[PDB]
């Protein structure tokens, strides 16, 4: 009723060609298939058995409209450590979350320490389930509020740090 | 490549 959307990922017409810092070997861009052959476009990296991991994937710039506060929804699934086969004592249950606010929609290198934190997103209570024909993919789902914004928009970006994510929707909304 | 695949569900 309330919601405008600012970005879903889920809607975005062909790929969604986000920025991978870095641009091979680390998130990927992977496409589930939906019971009418739609892609589902999701952004997956699992280097559980190689230390010292720093993978960044920010979206493009996305437009706060009016908005001070604005709200992100992400459904997730995780691998726990205890579940894949290897040794690996830097294997890790749980990513981070930043914005960077920013007036260039076109902004090209924007560096690690410009990111501002909101949250470290781990796989908790709340779920949800994603019909898609052959399966159900069950699925996190956390909701975090950003804000205030004044700037005339902002960037997502998700850091992994040694963890097995799917990130399999990314929607971001405020309330009108 | 990764460990790992997400597809319905994990692939290793």
């Amino acid at each position: 009723g309330n919601e405008v959307t600012l970005l879903d990922s889920r809607s975005v017409q062909g790929e969604l060609g986000w920025i991978a810092s870095p641009l091979e070997g680390g998130w990927e861009e992977v496409s589930i298939m939906d019971e009418k052959n739609t892609p589902i476009r999701t952004y997956q990296v699992c280097n559980v058995m190689e230390p010292s991991q720093n993978n960044w994937l920010r979206t493009d710039w996305i437009t706060r409209e009016g908005a001070q506060r604005v709200y992100i929804e992400i459904k997730f699934t995780l691998r726990d450590c205890n579940s894949l086969p290897g040794v690996m004592g830097t294997c890790k249950e749980t990513f981070n979350l930043y914005y960077y606010e920013s007036d260039n929609d076109k902004e090209r290198f924007i560096r690690e320490n410009q990111f501002v934190k909101i949250d470290t997103i781990a796989a908790d209570e709340s779920f949800t389930q994603v019909d898609i024909g052959d399966r159900i993919m069950k699925l996190n789902t956390e909701i975090r509020d950003v804000g205030p914004l004044s700037k005339k928009g902002f960037y997502l970006a998700f850091q992994d740090v040694g963890a097995c994510i799917a990130l399999v929707s990314v929607r971001v909304f405020y309330k009108k | 490549a990764p460990y790992c695949v997400y597809r319905x569900s994990w692939s290793c």
